[PDB]
């Protein structure tokens, strides 16, 4: 994928490696190295109008 | 068209993607039956109302507004003449008061 | 079965008439939508992401 | 098939679309037809004497005849017009939208425009006719030394509208 990964404040359970938001898109991922969690907020998108 | 009784104004609210509109209409209410006539014969001639209804209390005959009641004499100024008795049905006699009889009169 | 209403015969007869006596000073309320949300969707991103 | 519905899941919610498109336009249609004949909270009746000063209301008044409890003129119109689908029937059933007209002729007929504005107020049809004819700008005079034959104009008028969509197919 593509996104910016930031330091997420979301408690996954043990089990639980990636997590899926409101509308079912991976928002959430857990590093396989570092066991932490990192929210993936899409890269900023925006309507250009001339 | 806007709101149930007779339309006096309305007021605009803005709302959420709409508009809420208040109106203030007029509601009839505390109706009363009364004894109506088409027309009073007088004189041989056929008055009828030039704005109002005629009513009757039950002894007296008056001419009132349609949407309230507010009994007022008979005259000739609340009243025009079209035509005699003999054609309108369901005409009942009654006297009707000529405000320049009393001026000649005195 | 639905009630379609209160029944009200109304009292009609060849010479006689109800007259108001008294008024009510009635508002009510009518609510009219006008607009919607303006929406936009980039298609390329809805159908394909990144 | 069971293994069509299987693949048919993989679809999502179009089936859910289709059905909730298809719930509002049938609520919409009862919407429509409360609308349109459910604006009197009171059913109102007509005197059991049919004499209006000469007006004649036979062809468009309820026949108590029928079963059905129609008009005439409605008994007429009813009869000139005629794998996953059904149809669901309207919320209001024939015989009360005709109760709703019959409620709607009774109220114009013996109160005039009084019933729309708030409570019946009673009223001779001959004196609400005249009220009528000062609306359009013609003095009460004219409704009544003319009544019999304003009366008879108005009878001949729909007997000639129960003629004419009993002879026109179209
Ligand atoms: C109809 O209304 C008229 C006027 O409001 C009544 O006439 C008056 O009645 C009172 C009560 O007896 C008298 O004191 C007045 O002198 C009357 N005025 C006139 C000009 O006669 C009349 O009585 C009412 N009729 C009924 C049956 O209620
Ligand atoms: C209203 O008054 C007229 C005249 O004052 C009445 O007409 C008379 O009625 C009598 C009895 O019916 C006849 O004998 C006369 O020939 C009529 N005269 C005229 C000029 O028509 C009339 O009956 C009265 N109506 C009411 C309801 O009292
Ligand atoms: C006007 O008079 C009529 C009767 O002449 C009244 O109608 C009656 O009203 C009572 C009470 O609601 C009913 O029990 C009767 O069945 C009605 N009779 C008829 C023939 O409809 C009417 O209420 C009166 N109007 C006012 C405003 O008092
Ligand atoms: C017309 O109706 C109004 C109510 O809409 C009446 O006003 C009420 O009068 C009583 C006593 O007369 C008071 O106790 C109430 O507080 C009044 N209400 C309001 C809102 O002011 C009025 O009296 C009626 N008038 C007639 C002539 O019937
Ligand atoms: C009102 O109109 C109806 C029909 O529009 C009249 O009914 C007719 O009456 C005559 C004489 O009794 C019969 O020969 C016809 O066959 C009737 N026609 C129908 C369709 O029934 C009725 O007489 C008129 N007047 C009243 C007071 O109802
Ligand atoms: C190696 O991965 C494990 C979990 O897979 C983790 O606990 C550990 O810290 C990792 N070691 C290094 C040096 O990244
Ligand atoms: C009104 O009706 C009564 C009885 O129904 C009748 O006696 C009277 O003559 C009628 N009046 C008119 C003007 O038709």
């Amino acid at each position: 994928g593509t996104g910016v990964l930031t330091e997420s404040n979301k408690k996954f359970l043990p089990f639980q490696q990636f997590g899926r938001d409101i509308a079912d898109t991976t928002d959430a991922v857990r590093d396989p190295q570092t066991l932490e969690i990192l929210d993936i907020t899409p890269c900023s998108f925006g309507g250009v109008s001339v | 068209f806007c709101g149930k009784g007779y339309h006096l104004m309305s007021f605009p609210q803005s709302a959420p993607h709409g508009v809420v509109f208040l109106h203030v209409t007029y509601v009839p209410a505390q109706e009363k039956n009364f004894t109506t006539a088409p027309a009073i014969c007088h004189d041989g001639k056929a008055h009828f109302p030039r704005e109002g209804v005629f009513v009757s209390n039950g002894t007296h005959w008056f001419v009132t507004q349609r949407n309230f009641y507010e009994p007022q004499i008979i005259t000739t100024d609340n009243t025009f003449v079209s035509g005699n008795c003999d054609v309108v049905i369901g005409i009942v006699n009654n006297t009707v008061y000529d405000p320049l009889q009393p001026e000649l009169d005195s | 079965t639905m009630s379609l209403g209160a029944e009200n015969s109304v009292a009609y007869s060849n010479n006689s008439i109800a007259i108001p006596t008294n008024f009510t000073i009635s508002v009510t309320t009518e609510i009219l939508p006008v607009s919607m949300t303006k929406t936009s969707v980039d298609c390329t991103m809805y159908i394909c992401g990144d | 098939s069971t293994e069509c519905s299987n693949l048919l899941l993989q679809y999502g919610s179009f089936c859910t679309q289709l059905k909730r498109a298809l719930t509002g336009i049938a609520v919409e249609q009862d919407k429509n037809t409360q609308e349109v004949f459910a604006q009197v909270k009171q059913i109102y009746k007509t005197p059991p004497i049919k004499y209006f000063g000469g007006f004649n209301f036979s062809q468009i008044l309820p026949d108590p005849s029928k079963p059905s409890k129609r008009s005439p003129i409605e008994d007429l119109l009813f009869n000139k017009v005629t794998k996953g689908l059904t149809v669901l029937p309207p919320l209001l059933t024939d015989e009360m939208i005709a109760q709703y007209t019959s409620a709607l002729l009774a109220g114009t007929i013996t109160s005039g425009w009084t019933f729309g504005a708030g409570p019946a107020l009673q009223i001779p049809f001959p004196m609400q006719m005249a009220y009528r004819f000062n609306g359009i700008g013609v003095t009460q005079n004219v409704l009544y030394e003319n009544q019999k034959l304003i009366a008879n104009q108005f009878n001949s008028a729909i007997g000639k509208i129960q003629d004419s969509l009993s002879s026109t197919p179209s």
